[PDB]
RNA sequence: UUAGCUAGUAGGUGGGGUAACGGCUCACCUAGGCGACGAUCCCUAGCUGGUCUGAGAGGAUGACCAGCCACACUGGAACU
RNA sequence: UACCCGCAGAAGAAGCACCGGCUAACUCCGUGCCAGCAGCCGCGGUAAUACGGAGGGUGCAAGCGUUAAUCGGAAUUACUGGGCGUAAAGCGCACGCAGGCGGUUUGUUAAGUCAGAUGUGAAAUCCCCGGGCUCAACCUGGGAACUGCAUCUGAUACUGG
């Protein structure tokens, strides 16, 4: 079905994830429906590192989109941050 | 303070009973760096006599061009025999981007920022001839105002 | 919301069908001249009320035959 | 045949001007009269008149300055063989604004400057400097 | 000239005809030496220029220059050829790559060695 | 990747002192400064228009210790940047760390300063920077790190520095062996017998 | 240095058919339909975002990344 | 692993093409229309800066040259932006269908043309200002751009009906 997950861009040894809503069958870095956040695991954390349009994430869940283990974590982490 | 530039030197030849007589030609431009440009062309058996005859010609036979803060008023086309010539007022910082023959003319003229290009024959004597006349026929925001009989914003 | 085309009837021979030509001017992509282009459409004319030469208003609809995806809305001018 | 009378108008101006003629005259037309209006209003000619009712002859009084023709160049742009239309944001300017382009709009014939200021595009009839 | 005319018959750029068709847009080609000989050049020059006829892996058979002073090439020598005409030798449109395959380097070269397939001399 | 050969040859070919030695000596007592290198140095070059453009670009490159590829890329960036390209080229050169290290007097030459940089003797903002072409920014503080502070090269380097004209846009504390890149140098800060527009001309044709 | 092409052909009625409109299919009827605004035939070719070049307009191009299509030894076929 | 500290010693780390004009860089010796060079012109028969070696020099540099290949310069297919008396180019001449173009006035229409609004023009790429790897390549935030298409509503001077 439709799922919200991380498409891994960035460079070798320097991962950078683009959070995307997509048909789960399409390849990880392939066709998606909507971009909805990003996630830098290598951010200096002096400034940002994790940004989620929670309004559109929820909208898609409301219509049955599932959510990665890793995005489900980010959302709990970001909800905690503020 | 007048600026003078040697554009091209060339060997021509004349034939007589005894054989070929070789001589030289010199094409130069003088300018005041502030809107005045002359070109000269001299002939002589030795090169120095030729480069010198030309400057002499270049000093008189000099004309004025209505510059605009070191750049042109509007794009201009020039033509003479083989050479079609084209020039544009560029913004500040660019400098003169142009062929050798034209650069020398524009430099000594005081045209600080321009886009130029020569089409057809790049024969130096006719290229410079075509540039000078282009700059010379180049009219000014004030003369068009005078012509049209109105000192509107366009003045 | 009534998208529509206007053109003239080049053939009325078929039973309940018609051929309509839509002509327009178009700027030439390279040389700038404005060129006539024509689009011929097989259109449905139940009742065959459209005569050749007529000027008619047509609309797009579902497939009616291998080549008909348009039907008649109404006649505009006729019998020049 | 006489399939572009506007080029004809431009040219009669250009040639009589080159021939240091005091005036030029041509069969009239609203469209010529609309262009003559712009020329006069922008000071490229003195004045103009149309005379007669059934076969109107239009007359343009040319203009000279330093024993020179005020009209330096005058060229047809759009033409029967190749119509040229421009949008407001695409309107050419002649001599970096020193000259003018005559433009025909939904609100009648005016200069590039005018049409620009009035948010319009149109058929580019000619350039004049 | 007319717009109308161009609208009926567009501007049509001429397609460039190549000067080394036997290469078929390859940087070199391999081939067997069919004949290995000398030939004299065109006005105003004069010499005995070393050339070879070479049947290439793609069937083409061409004449190719053997530059440098001295070469040990014969029939059935397998060589590598590259583009490059010999101007005073009409017909000759390729050069042999000295020091590749069966073609040896020029003997005793010190300057421009790499254009003649010559190793750097121990020194 | 670095020019390693004789240095005064370069000065001799360009017709000027390129500061490739400390300055302890009048350069004319170390070489025939006013004569090109080689058998035909005495010969005069009746030098083409292309020639003068080439030599001027070489001159600047040889001053800063930059090879062609990097220097061309410097031109490209100067061009892309806003404002006069010629001046932008010199800002970029003058912002190099090996250069700045030299101007604060930590190195007798840009070559020596570069070695200081490469050999992890220089810090920027208390952080070790060891690549010569590191672009230094306004308000940065470059310093000799503690362990490199007792190197006698550095003391000598600061002495000579005190005898050169003192650059405006740098605040140097000789005691601490730290210094501050206050601002980008203006054009007027840099020598006036550099002809950038020639270099600009060479790279536009 | 290809000018004519077309019998399921173009349309109509009705039955059948598909997940669904449809000559998709069949019978009957009408004689149409396409074409110099290039049909038919012949040669070549996956298309695009874009890539390279060029001041631009253009020219050339369609590896790597992404979107669509097509194929899975060759030709054909359906089953789930 | 990145990165940080320590040890040993300049220690293990420089080649390639070019130097007649175009084109930055010149001399000697050898050869003698030979051997050979050659992107174009063109070098070689006794002083060859053009062949080959040397010394010297110029340009690049972990590359440097040669070949192949696209565009550029090429206004040399010219829409922007060319030509046809003698340079390549007016059909030997006329009539004429299709086609292109069409004098002047009014009204009408509103397809061309013009304006506005709305939707769409995937992301990446390009560009701008920032952020992150010691810098850079590279990665990345936001923007701008996608100059296009379509629908609706208007304007009516010019073109078309
Ligand atoms: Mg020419
Ligand atoms: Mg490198
Ligand atoms: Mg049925
Ligand atoms: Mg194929
Ligand atoms: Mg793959
Ligand atoms: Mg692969
Ligand atoms: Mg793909
Ligand atoms: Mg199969
Ligand atoms: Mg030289
Ligand atoms: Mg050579
Ligand atoms: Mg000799
Ligand atoms: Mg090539
Ligand atoms: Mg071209
Ligand atoms: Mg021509
Ligand atoms: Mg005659
Ligand atoms: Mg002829
Ligand atoms: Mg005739
Ligand atoms: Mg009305
Ligand atoms: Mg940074
Ligand atoms: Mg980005
Ligand atoms: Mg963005
Ligand atoms: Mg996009
Ligand atoms: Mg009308």
């Amino acid at each position: 079905m439709v799922t919200i997950r991380l498409a891994r861009h960035g460079a070798k040894k320097r991962p950078f994830y683009q959070v995307v809503v997509a048909d789960s069958r399409n390849a990880r870095n392939g066709r998606f429906i909507e971009r909805v956040g990003f996630f830098n695991p290598i951010a200096s954390e002096k400034e940002e590192g994790t940004r989620l349009d929670l309004d559109r994430i929820a909208h898609w869940v409301g219509q049955g989109a599932t959510i990665s283990d890793r995005v489900a974590a980010l959302i709990k982490e970001v909800n905690k941050a503020a | 303070e007048l600026q003078e530039k040697l554009i091209a030197v060339n060997r021509v030849s004349k034939t007589v009973k005894g054989g070929r007589i070789f001589s030289f030609t010199a094409l130069t431009v003088v300018g005041d760096g502030n809107g005045r440009v002359g070109f000269g062309y001299g002939k002589a058996r030795e090169v120095p006599a030729a480069i010198q005859k030309a400057m002499e010609k270049a000093r008189r036979n000099m004309i004025n061009v209505a510059l605009n803060n070191g750049t042109l008023q509007h794009p201009v086309k020039g033509v003479h025999t083989g050479s079609r010539v084209f020039m544009q007022p560029a913004s500040e910082g660019t400098g003169i981007i142009a062929g050798g023959a034209m650069r020398a003319v524009l430099e000594v003229a005081g045209v600080h920022n321009v886009l130029a290009k020569a089409y057809g024959s790049t024969n130096p004597i006719n290229v410079v001839r075509a540039t000078i006349d282009g700059l010379e026929n180049m009219n000014s925001p004030e003369m068009v105002a005078a012509k049209r009989g109105k000192s509107v914003e366009e003045i | 919301k009534i998208r529509t085309l206007q053109g003239r009837v080049v053939s009325d021979k078929m039973e309940k069908s018609i051929v309509v030509a839509i002509e327009r001017f178009v700027k030439h992509p390279i040389y700038g001249k404005f060129i006539k282009r024509t689009t011929k459409l097989h259109v449905h004319d139940e009742n065959n009320e459209c005569g050749i030469g007529d000027v008619v208003e047509i609309r797009e609809c579902r497939p009616l035959s291998k080549t008909k995806s348009w039907t008649l809305v109404r006649v505009v001018e006729k019998a020049v | 045949s006489m399939q572009d009378p506007i080029a004809d108008m431009l040219t009669r101006i250009r040639n009589g001007q080159a021939a240091n003629k005091a005036a030029v005259t041509m069969p009239s037309s609203k469209l010529k009269v609309a262009i003559a209006n712009v020329l006069k209003e922008e000071g490229f000619i003195e004045d103009f008149k149309v005379e007669g009712d059934t076969k109107p002859e239009l007359e343009l009084t040319l203009k000279y300055f330093q024993g020179k023709a005020v009209v330096e160049s005058i060229q047809r742009v759009s033409r029967p063989g190749l119509r040229i239309y421009k949008r407001k944001d695409e309107l050419p300017k002649v001599m970096a604004g020193l000259g003018i382009a005559v433009v025909s709009t939904s609100k009648g014939v005016m200069t590039d400057r005018a049409a620009r200021q009035a948010g319009l595009g149109g058929e580019i009839i000619c350039y004049v400097a | 000239a007319t717009v109308n005319q161009l609208v009926r018959k567009p501007r049509a750029r001429k397609v460039a005809k190549s000067n080394v068709p036997a290469l078929e847009a390859c940087p070199q080609k391999r081939g067997v030496c069919t004949r290995v000989y000398t030939t004299t050049p065109k006005k105003p020059n004069s010499a005995l220029r070393k050339v070879c006829r070479v049947r290439l892996t793609n069937g083409f058979e061409v004449t190719s220059y053997i530059g440098g002073e001295g070469h040990n090439l014969q029939e059935h020598s397998v060589i590598l050829i590259r583009g490059g005409r010999v101007k005073d030798l009409p017909g000759v449109r390729y050069h042999t790559v000295r020091g590749a395959l069966d073609c040896s380097g020029v003997k005793d070269r010190k300057q421009a060695r790499s254009k003649y397939g010559v190793k750097r001399p121990k020194a | 990747a670095r020019y390693l050969g004789p240095k005064l040859k370069l000065s001799r070919r360009e017709g000027t002192d390129l500061f490739l030695k400390s300055g302890v000596r009048a350069i004319d007592t170390k070489c025939k400064i006013e004569q090109a290198p080689g058998q035909h140095g005495a010969r005069k070059p009746r030098l083409s228009d292309y020639g003068v453009q080439l030599r001027e670009k070489q001159k600047v490159r040889r001053i800063y210790g930059v090879l062609e590829r990097q220097f061309r890329n410097y031109y490209k960036e100067a061009a892309r940047l806003k404002g006069n390209t010629g001046e932008n080229l010199l800002a970029l050169l003058e912002g190099r760390l090996d250069n700045v290290v030299y101007r604060m007097g930590f190195g007798a030459t840009r070559a020596e300063a570069r070695q200081l940089v490469s050999h992890k003797a220089i810090m920027v903002n208390g952080r070790v920077v060891n690549i010569a072409s590191y672009q230094v920014s306004p308000n940065d503080v470059v310093s000799i790190r503690e362990k490199a502070k007792k190197q006698s090269r550095v003391k000598a380097a600061l002495e000579l520095a005190e005898q050169r004209e003192k650059p405006t846009w740098l605040e140097v504390d000789a005691g601490k062996m730290e210094g501050t890149f206050k601002r980008k140098p203006e054009r007027s800060d840099l020598s006036a017998d550099i002809n950038e527009h020639l270099i600009v001309e060479l790279y536009s044709k």
